[PDB]
RNA sequence: UCGGUACGGUUUGUGUAGGAUAGGUGGGAGACUGUGAAACCUCGACGCCAGUUGGGGCGGAGUCGUUGUUGAAAUACCAC
RNA sequence: GGAGCUUGACUGCGAGACUUACAAGUCAAGCAGGGACGAAAGUCGGGAUUAGUGAUCCGGCACCCCCGAGUGGAAGGGGUG
């Protein structure tokens, strides 16, 4: 697109190491207005995934939002099918689920069933795979609290995991919010990709990091800042 | 770079034949290497070595970390379960037992207690992920469309000898290993499936070694070459034009260097005859250089090599074979439907067919093994046949190469004539103390040439022989192919190597199937180069196997 | 052409033995059923490589 | 001048089905319009029977996607 | 001379002898573990017997975890094969 839009591109310098600070300010003034524009986090981490150990998998709590619809959809009977239909939950399946998933119809962006709801999901989980939309048991999606769940995706729960070629990538809100707010989900991300940290790792393991929006280019941030988001 | 392979001052020898002397190399990933060599260098021991199975004598060859090895033996195994079956065994190995674990507690975990059971569908769905292992059914109906494999429910025992090879090429390219060890990939194919194994081959992330006889396999694999000399390995890169050269170059200069050291040994025999004189000494230094010097002119005999030679058979007459209005088939299937041809007489018969097309259940229904289901063979009183099968009888793998060919006897019958038996093997290579080996450690290039033994003391005069050019290196196929031409009988060969068929051949069979019938053949009055031009006056996008 | 050989046992893989075989009787690995003083028992010893 | 490393720009990928040449992951309903939106023609690059784009009609009308379709996976565009 | 099953071509020891300048060389019933064969008694620590070989030093390897130069390790040494 070597277009008029470059415009937008001249103020990003590649070889000035910004903050995270500046990199929500230059966030705001690269994305235009007509899209609402999502700002995104592409790490690229110094781990090898061919071995199974060194595997980046985990989630986060971002404690501002994310400024998505979060479409859930809940195998669950009983009680546990009220509770999730008055947590907020606009499709809240049951064993029915099994033929309308399958007939092509996969309208939602994260599951949550109980284990014993668990034992009709998984032979239709051919198409729910390769997708992302699975169950899985780590991020409080299989469990019998399926109340709190539902908050949490509304909360801003966000599901990285590191791609074969050692990319993580991640959202962090959108561009109508603060300058300061997208560093406080910025910054409660970092220190939740530490603790996941293998510890057989070789050399530097945030190697080199850049944010950017749906269609801004890219914006080089500092790999050494890891304290000071505020 | 980090490499895949490596090997540090590597020495394995088998007493008195060397195969490795102090070698050092590495393979890194990406490396398109095609080993060659003749028989008895040591390609095959080789190649496992660096698969796990043999270990050295001393050194080192060890393994980079990760980096799993897949190895197609020269002669590779099979299950007894079904073809479907067969490939699962490797490539999909490991990964079906997860499958078969998580759809296991699918129903377990339900009716049982689901704490500890939570994680265990959660590490298993945790490596169906980076796998990808969700449409592990549709993996494997892919495999099989691209080397064009035979049915999924039928047994591994009524296949071809190609068609052995197909499923066993499934296996390891569905691994995909980080060092492929291709043990005669080419054997037994057609010219279809190896056109696809050298497209498969070029893009392809790992090494590949591959030690090949021929060179149109080699020059579209392979872009280095390593030669296996006696003990020592000599890397260069090239296209096996340039390997034909320097073989020859290195045999030249040695040659005229051991003749050098032959006439300083006449000269200086003659020196130690002399006879001392008056009261001067014979010098102990001069006896000490003669004793050393003929040391070093004993570990030098290196020529040995003997012509095949056929046994001529009685005198044939005008019919050899006459086949009136063939039909055979096993089932529905259909694979000879009205064949008529008659064998001529001294001349030779190239049979031409893909895979699974019916030329071996051609030459059983000549010896009578199989029987015609319309239509009749005729033989005729002349006729002395000599033919083996691959599967019947075959070897057996723990009686010496001596009693293979004899049954324990000192002198054989060859056909009316009297032959000493080690006099006999002795003319087909296995000389000296080698008559002892039993069938389970001869290499590839001593089996295709045991089995000619087996064959040619039956003494006939029209001999069937089921693809001869196997794993003969270019120096005794050139010696077969010599012998085919002075026998004064009818031969019949089937082969795939399509310049040996060009060369020897004066009558080709062939395939000319179709859509609309599939069983018919054609015999042709000529050569093969002769055939390819006259069968364009009668009268494609490489499948993936992944994604 | 007779080479020395040690025997190790299949469950401790202790080197037990020193014999010599037939490298060209006998190509493949000895087999044998002798006395481990570690187990204690006579135990199926094997060949090295 | 010829090689190495670091950083950056453009480019490259064809089953079997699917307008057809779908590299991997995430975002995504809009991306662009001082021109190749239409539009032909020539010429240079790659090749699996086509996608690469220096521009002559020139800046005026509509191309692409969001839908549907097929499949393991979707089409713009951007980020690594 | 022939056939059946097998690995005692053992581990821990060995009173007492032959030979002998020394160093070496040779025989040994019998006790215990764990086995083979035999219905048992029993026999088996390679071959009918005597040749088929090489001291010590210095090194290699597997095992035992014995010492570990301030202490915990490790390096290197040590034992048995
Ligand atoms: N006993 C049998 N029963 C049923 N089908 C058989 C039997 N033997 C062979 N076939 C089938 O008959 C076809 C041809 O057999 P065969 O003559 O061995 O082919 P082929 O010429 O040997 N193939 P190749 O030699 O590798 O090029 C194949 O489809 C085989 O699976
Ligand atoms: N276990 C063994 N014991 C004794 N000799 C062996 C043993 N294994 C292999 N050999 C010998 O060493 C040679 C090495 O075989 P090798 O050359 O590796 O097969 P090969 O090179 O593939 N023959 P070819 O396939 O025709 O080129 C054999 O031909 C035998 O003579
Ligand atoms: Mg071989
Ligand atoms: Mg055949
Ligand atoms: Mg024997
Ligand atoms: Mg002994
Ligand atoms: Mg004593
Ligand atoms: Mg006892
Ligand atoms: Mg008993
Ligand atoms: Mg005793
Ligand atoms: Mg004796
Ligand atoms: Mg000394
Ligand atoms: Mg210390
Ligand atoms: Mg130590
Ligand atoms: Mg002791
Ligand atoms: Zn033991």
């Amino acid at each position: 697109t070597s277009k008029a839009y470059r415009a937008a591109a001249a103020k990003v310098d590649r070889t000035n190491l910004y903050t995270p600070l500046q990199a929500a300010k230059l966030a705001k003034e690269t994305s235009s207005t007509k899209q609402d524009a999502t700002v995104e986090v592409a790490i690229r981490l110094g781990v090898d995934p061919r071995k199974a150990d060194q595997m980046v998998r985990g989630t986060v709590n971002l404690p501002h939002g994310t400024g998505k619809t979060a479409r859930v959809a809940v195998f669950a009977v009983g009680e546990k099918a009220d509770a999730a239909v008055a947590a907020g939950a606009d499709v809240v399946g049951s064993d029915d689920l099994i033929e309308r998933i399958q007939g092509g119809w996969l309208e939602f962006d994260a599951a949550i069933a109980t284990p014993d709801q668990m034992a009709k999901v998984g032979r239709i989980a051919r198409v729910l795979g390769p997708r992302g939309l699975m169950p899985n048991p780590k991020t409080g999606t299989v469990t019998a609290d399926v109340a709190k769940a539902v908050a949490d995706i509304k909360g801003g729960k966000i599901n990285f995991r590191v791609d074969k070629q050692a990319n993580l990538h991640f959202v962090i809100g959108k561009a109508s919010f603060d300058e300061k707010l997208l560093a406080e989900n910025y910054g409660a991300a970092i220190d939740e990709v530490l603790r996941l940290k293998p510890s057989s790792s070789k050399g530097r393991y945030l190697k080199k990091i850049t944010v950017s929006t749906t269609t801004g280019p890219g914006i080089p941030v500092d790999p050494s800042i890891t304290r000071n988001f505020a | 770079a980090e490499f895949i392979y490596t090997m540090k001052k590597v020495r394995k020898a088998h007493g008195d034949k060397v195969i490795l002397d102090d070698v050092t190399l590495s393979f890194y990933p990406g490396a398109k290497i095609g080993v060659v060599g003749p028989n008895g260098a040591g390609k095959s021991s080789v190649l496992r070595i660096m698969a796990g199975l043999d270990k050295p004598n001393n050194g080192d060859a060890f393994l980079a970390t990760g980096a799993t090895v897949g190895i197609l033996q020269q002669e590779p195994p099979l299950n007894e379960d079904k073809t479907v079956r067969g490939n699962v065994e490797e490539g999909m190995g490991d990964i079906k037992i997860k499958l078969d674990r998580f759809n296991e507690v699918a129903e377990l975990m339900a009716t049982d207690y689901t704490d500890e059971l939570m994680e265990e569908m959660g590490r298993l769905q945790e490596e169906l992920d980076h796998a990808d292992a969700w449409d592990l059914d549709a993996q494997l109906e892919q495999a099989m469309d691209a080397l064009r494999c035979p049915p999924a429910d039928e047994p591994v025992t009524n296949l071809s000898g190609g068609e052995r090879r197909r499923v066993a090429l499934c296996k390891l390219l569905l691994s995909k290993p980080d060092l492929l060890l291709l043990d005669e990939p080419t054997n037994h194919l057609d010219a279809e499936s190896v056109q696809w194994l050298e497209q498969h081959l070029a893009s392809y992330p790992g090494a590949i070694l591959a030690v090949t006889h021929d060179r149109y396999f080699l020059d579209n694999v392979a872009e280095w070459i390593l030669e296996l000399d006696r003990g020592r390995a000599y890397p260069y890169e090239g296209n096996y034009s340039t390997y034909l050269e320097k073989k020859a170059e290195r045999l030249a200069v040695q040659g005229r260097k051991d003749a050098k050291l032959q006439k300083r040994l006449t000269e200086e025999l003659a020196w130690v005859r002399s006879g001392a004189k008056a009261r001067q000494a014979k010098s102990k230094a001069r006896l000490q250089r003669y004793e050393e010097m003929a040391a070093e002119a004993e570990k030098t005999r290196k020529l040995d090599f003997e012509e095949i030679q056929i046994p001529v058979g009685p005198r044939l007459g005008n019919v050899v074979v006459e086949v009136d209005h063939l039909d055979k088939g096993y089932d529905g299937r259909a694979l000879i439907k009205d064949l008529s041809f008659s064998l001529p007489r001294n001349g030779i018969v190239g049979v031409i067919g893909p895979n699974g097309v019916g030329k071996t259940t051609l030459f059983k229904t000549i010896v009578g093994l199989e029987t015609p289901d319309s239509g009749s063979v005729k033989v005729g009183e002349t006729v002395k046949l000599s033919y083996v099968d691959q599967a019947r009888a075959g070897i057996d793998p723990r009686k010496t190469v001596w009693e293979v060919v004899s049954d324990g006897l000192d002198y054989i019958q060859v056909g009316q004539t009297e032959v000493p038996s080690r006099a006999y093997v002795s003319a087909f290579g296995f000389k000296g103390p080698d008559q002892q080996k039993p069938a389970g450690v001869l290499s590839g290039g001593e089996r295709n040439r045991l089995n000619l033994a087996l064959t040619l003391k039956q003494g006939g005069n029209l001999i069937l022989l089921d693809e001869p050019t196997n794993d003969l290196d270019v120096e005794t196929l050139g010696s077969l192919e010599n012998a085919l031409l002075n026998f004064p009988g009818c031969a019949v060969v089937i082969s795939h190597d399509r310049w040996f068929l060009d060369r020897t051949c004066t009558h080709i069979l062939a395939w000319e199937g179709d859509d609309d019938n599939e069983a018919k053949w054609f015999w042709f009055e000529g050569n093969f180069g002769a055939y390819e031009e006259n069968k364009v006056e009668r009268l494609v996008t490489h499948r993936k196997l992944t994604r | 052409v007779r080479p020395k050989i040690t025997l190790a046992c299949e469950v401790c893989k202790h080197r037990n033995y020193i014999t010599k075989k037939n490298r060209r009787n006998d190509p493949d690995r000895l087999e044998l059923k002798k006395f481990c003083p570690n187990c204690g028992k006579h135990q199926a010893h094997r060949e090295t490589r």
